[PDB]
């Protein structure tokens, strides 16, 4: 089934691109880290006031 | 209503110790395009600094 398997693989990769390029939430785990750090710094700066 | 203080010239694009109407700090004074309203003398940052 090598040809079938290669075709399914190639298709699956194309699906990954379609998901990643259109679903912003797909990378929420990394964006959340950035957001937490940004909040920590914004909080720290605002405290100066 | 300001005290008996003699003003000096303003020097731009260099680190200076400034005093504007009693407001002091250290920094570089540069030209800007900030649209202050006729009644606004000072602008502020997130930290409430000038
Ligand atoms: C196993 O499933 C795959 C699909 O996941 C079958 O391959 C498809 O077969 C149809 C015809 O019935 C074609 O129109 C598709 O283009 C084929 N897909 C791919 C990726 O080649 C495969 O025939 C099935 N095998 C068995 C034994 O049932």
């Amino acid at each position: 089934n090598q040809k079938l398997i290669a075709n399914q693989f190639n298709s699956a990769i194309g699906k990954i691109q379609d998901s990643l390029s259109s679903t912003a939430s797909a990378l929420g785990k990394l964006q959340d880290v950035v957001n937490q750090n940004a909040q920590a710094l914004n909080t720290l700066v605002k405290q100066l006031s | 209503v300001c005290g008996p203080k003699k003003s000096t010239n303003l020097v731009k694009n260099k680190c200076v110790n400034f005093n504007f109407n009693g407001l002091t700090g250290t920094g570089v004074l540069t030209e800007s395009n900030k649209k202050f309203l006729p009644f606004q003398q000072f602008g502020r940052d997130i930290a409430d600094t000038t």
